[PDB]
RNA sequence: UUUAUCU
C-alpha cells in the first residue's frame, strides 16, 4: 500500500484606582481617571455611595445581597428564622440615590444616558446602632458566582413557537450557607468587597425593558430560577445591566425578641461610555493608559483578602 | 521534544 | 491593605 | 503634514518617551 | 522605535491608521496572542454623492460587516425624528459573502473582528456655489436586547435585539470637529474594547427594529432598514465606536463629493467556504504593536481636514 | 525560561496524551484567580462501524458531552434529514441534574482548557477496510431572529449555530489516512484570551422544538434526547473537530475511542463539589506564549501509534 | 546566488 500525502511605582491612576477597590468611603477616595484598561476610550467614572439606616423584623432572617447590576444598591428578602429563600418569596429593589436621573422613568429609555458600564469594585458595610443587651443574632456572608444567562423553551401557541428569555444562574448556591464565609455576633458588624468575575474588563452592554425576573408571563418553574425578582415600579427602579462581578450574599438571623438596628453603607466605582447627547458626557476623561503594576496588584489583592472582616 |  |  | 506623519510622529514620540 | 515592531504588526498598522496612503494594504492580520487561520480582507468603497439642498443629510459609519455606511436626509436645522428611516450602502461584493437570504449570512464564514474604520470626504463642487458645513463626533453605540411582555394565548414575553447609545446621535456631541464643506474631512475609529474579541455572525436580521415590533417599544430613537433581504442585510455589530457625520446644506447650495471607506477586517473561513483558500494564521502577538495602536488611537483628533488625509 | 508548575500541569493535560499526564492541572495560568475547579474528563469506549455506511463524529465545546455521532450512506454528506445524537462523559447526569432547568444548580459558568480525541483500531489485517479523514470547523453559537404570524403577530429570537455549514465538504487542508493507521487530534482556544461562558438553561434540541429547520438556516438537526439522559449545557470557544469514517460494507471495523478534555467551572456555594475547588493559578506569561506557539505548531491531526 | 520593509 502507498502512504497518502497530506499537504513599586504604579501610575497614579492605578494608585487612585486600586484605592477605589479596597478603601473605605470615609477615606473619601476619588474614582480616578478609571481602570488601567488596555483600552484608552472615553469614559466617565462615578463612585456610588448610599447610606441606609434600618431595623430588622425579629424572628425573621432577612437575606440581603449586593447586585452586580447598576442603579441598585442591594436587594432585600425576608423569611422565617432558620429558613432559606423559596419559590414563594420575592426580592425588593433599593436603588442608589439619584437613580431616576440616569435611567429615566421608562424601562425602555434606560439606554439614552449611556451605552455601557464596566464595574470597578463593589463594597458594602454594616455598623450596629443597637445597645448591648437589646441586640441579638448573627451575621453570615459568602459570595456567589451569579451570571446572567438565557433559557430557551417552547410554549404551544398557534402558530406554536420557542420564545426564550433571560434567566439568572447560580441562584441555587444562594440557599445553602457557602463553605467559605464569615460569621459573627451581629454586634461586631462586618465589611466586605467583591472582585472581577472575568480576567477581561470588557464593557457589559446596558439592557432595557427588564423590570421583573422571571419576566411577566413566565412561570418561575419554566425559568429554573429558585425565586422571583421584583423589578418594582418601572419608573422608580429597573435593572439595566448585569456586571461580571461575584455577587455577595449576607443574611442576618434575628432571634425572637431581639431588636437590631444598624446603618448600612454601600459603594462601588464604575465606568460608563457616555452618550454624546448626555449631560454627564462633559466630565468624562479617557480610560487611563494600561499599567501592568496595578493590574497585577488588583488581582493579588483579590486572592489575599478574606471573605469578610469585622466592622472595626 | 513534544512530550516535554 | 498594602501588605507586599 | 500628511496622515502617516501625524501617526509616525506620535510613534517616535511615545516610543522615545520612556 | 519603528525598528522594534514586527513586520506583520506593521502592515496591520498601516491598514489601521493610514490606509489612504499606501495604495495597497493587504495586511497580515492582527498580531493577537491568538494565532489561527483567518483571512484578512480590506474593504474599499468609492461613492460619488449629491446632497439635497436645504437639508442636513446624516451619515453613519458603524462596524457592520459588508456595509460601509447608512444615510437619511432630514430638513435643515433639525435632527432625525423617530419617523426617519436609514438606508445602507453595501461594500462591493456584499451579496457574494453573505448570500441572498438572511438565512444565508453565516454560511460564508463564522465570526469577525474589526481592525479599523476609515472615512474620506472630498469636495467635488465649484468654489462659487458650494455652501454649508460638515460636523463629526463619534458615538459609542453597542448592540443589545430588550424584553417586553406580549398578550397572546397563552401570553408570553418575547425578547429581541435593540440598540443602545442611539440617541447620542441627535445632539451634536461635545467632542467634535466642525468645518466648511469645501475643506472636506477624513477620520477613523478605534476598537472600544480592552481586548479584541471575535463577535459571532447574526442571521435573520433585515431591519431594526424587526417586523411585528413597534418602535419606541425598543426605546430606540429611529428605524434601521436593511431593505430587501437579497439586496442588503445586517450581519453583526463590531466593537467599534460608530462615527457620525452631519452635512448642513443651506438652501440653493451646489454641494457634491466623493466618498471613500477603508475597513480593515478579519474573519474566519468555513472549510466549505471556497474563500478558505487564502487564509493565513493570525500573526503572532507583538507587544509594541498593541501599545502603538492604543497609543495613537488615543492621540488622534476626532477628525481632520480632507486635504490632510 | 522557567515557568511555574500549575502553568505546566495545564500545558501537559492540554498537549500530553492521557497516558503520561494523570493530573488535570490546578488551573489555567491567567489574570483571573477566583475560586474555580478543574476536572479532566475522559470517555473510554469501544465501537464497531455500521458496515457500508459512512459515520461522521463531532467533538464540540459542549460540556459533559464527548461527541455527537450520526450515520449517512457511503460517500454522502449530512442532509437536512440527518440528525446527531451525543454521547455523555460518565456521570454527566450527576452535575446537570435531570431537567434542562436544572443545569445551573451545580455550577454557574465555564471555559475549556483543551479538547483531545483519539482512535485506536482493533480490526485485524484481513478484516479492516476504509479511510478516516479529518478537518476543523470554526463553529460559534449565534442567535437568529425572524417574523412570526400569531395574534398579535410578533418576532421571536432563537439560538442557532453558525459555521455549521463547513461540515458538508472536507476541508482544503486535512488529515487523510487509512482506517488501520488510526489517529490522534486536539483542539485549541478559539479566542485570544480565555472567557467564561454562562450555562444554558432549557436547551435540549437545536433547532428547538416548534422551530422549522428552514428558518434556522443550519444544515442539520441536533437532539439531546430526554432531559434526564443528556442535554446541551454550553458552547465553549474552541474550534470544533470533524471526522469522516468510511466503512466499506464487506468489512469489519472495530476500534477503541478515547476523548478527554480538561476544563474549569465556577462552583456554586451550595454545590456539593464546591469543596474541591481551588483558586485559579497566577498569571504565567511563559506558559501562555508556549500554549499559543504549540497550537500553531501542531498538525491538523497525527497518525495513531504516534 | 535569486523575488515586501526600515533611516
Amino acid at each position: 500500500t502507498a502512504p497518502v500525502p497530506q499537504q513599586t511605582r504604579l501610575s497614579q491612576p492605578g494608585l487612585a484606582f486600586l484605592k477605589c477597590a479596597f478603601a473605605p468611603p470615609d477615606f473619601n477616595t476619588d474614582p480616578g481617571k478609571g481602570i488601567p484598561d488596555r483600552f484608552e476610550g472615553k469614559v466617565v467614572s462615578r463612585k456610588d455611595v448610599l447610606n441606609q439606616s434600618i431595623s430588622f423584623t425579629a424572628g425573621q432572617d432577612t437575606f440581603i445581597l449586593i447586585a452586580p447590576t447598576p442603579g441598585v444598591a442591594y436587594w432585600s428578602a425576608s423569611v422565617p428564622a432558620g429558613t432559606f429563600p423559596t419559590s414563594a418569596t420575592t426580592f425588593n429593589p433599593v436603588n442608589y440615590p439619584g437613580f431616576t436621573s440616569m435611567f429615566g422613568t421608562t424601562s425602555t429609555s434606560r439606554s439614552n444616558q449611556v451605552s455601557s458600564f464596566r464595574y470597578a469594585s463593589m463594597n458594602v458595610g454594616i455598623y450596629p446602632t443597637s445597645n448591648l443587651m437589646q441586640f441579638a443574632g448573627s451575621i453570615t456572608v459568602w459570595k456567589c458566582p451569579v451570571k446572567l444567562s438565557t433559557v430557551q423553551f417552547p410554549v404551544a401557541t398557534d402558530p406554536a413557537t420557542s420564545s426564550l428569555v433571560h434567566t439568572l444562574v447560580g441562584l441555587n448556591g444562594v440557599l445553602a450557607v457557602g463553605p467559605d464565609n464569615f460569621s459573627e455576633s451581629f454586634i461586631k458588624g462586618v465589611f466586605s468587597q467583591s472582585a472581577c468575575n472575568e480576567p477581561n474588563f470588557q464593557f457589559n452592554d446596558i439592557l432595557q425593558g427588564i423590570q421583573t425576573l422571571p419576566p411577566a408571563n413566565v412561570s418561575l418553574g419554566s425559568t429554573g430560577q429558585p425565586f422571583t425578582m421584583d423589578s418594582g415600579a418601572e419608573a422608580t427602579s429597573g435593572v439595566v445591566g448585569w456586571g461580571n462581578m461575584d455577587t455577595i450574599v449576607i443574611r442576618v438571623s434575628a432571634p425572637e425578641g431581639a431588636v437590631n438596628s444598624a446603618i448600612l453603607k454601600a459603594w462601588s466605582c464604575i465606568e460608563y461610555r457616555p452618550n454624546p447627547n448626555a449631560m454627564l458626557y462633559q466630565f468624562g476623561h479617557d480610560s487611563p493608559p494600561l499599567d501592568e503594576v496595578a493590574l497585577q496588584e488588583y488581582r493579588t489583592v483579590a486572592r489575599s483578602l478574606p471573605v469578610a472582616v469585622i466592622a472595626a | 521534544e513534544r512530550v516535554k | 491593605v498594602k501588605s507586599i | 503634514a500628511s496622515m502617516w506623519e501625524r501617526v509616525k510622529s506620535i510613534i517616535k514620540s511615545s516610543l522615545a518617551a520612556a
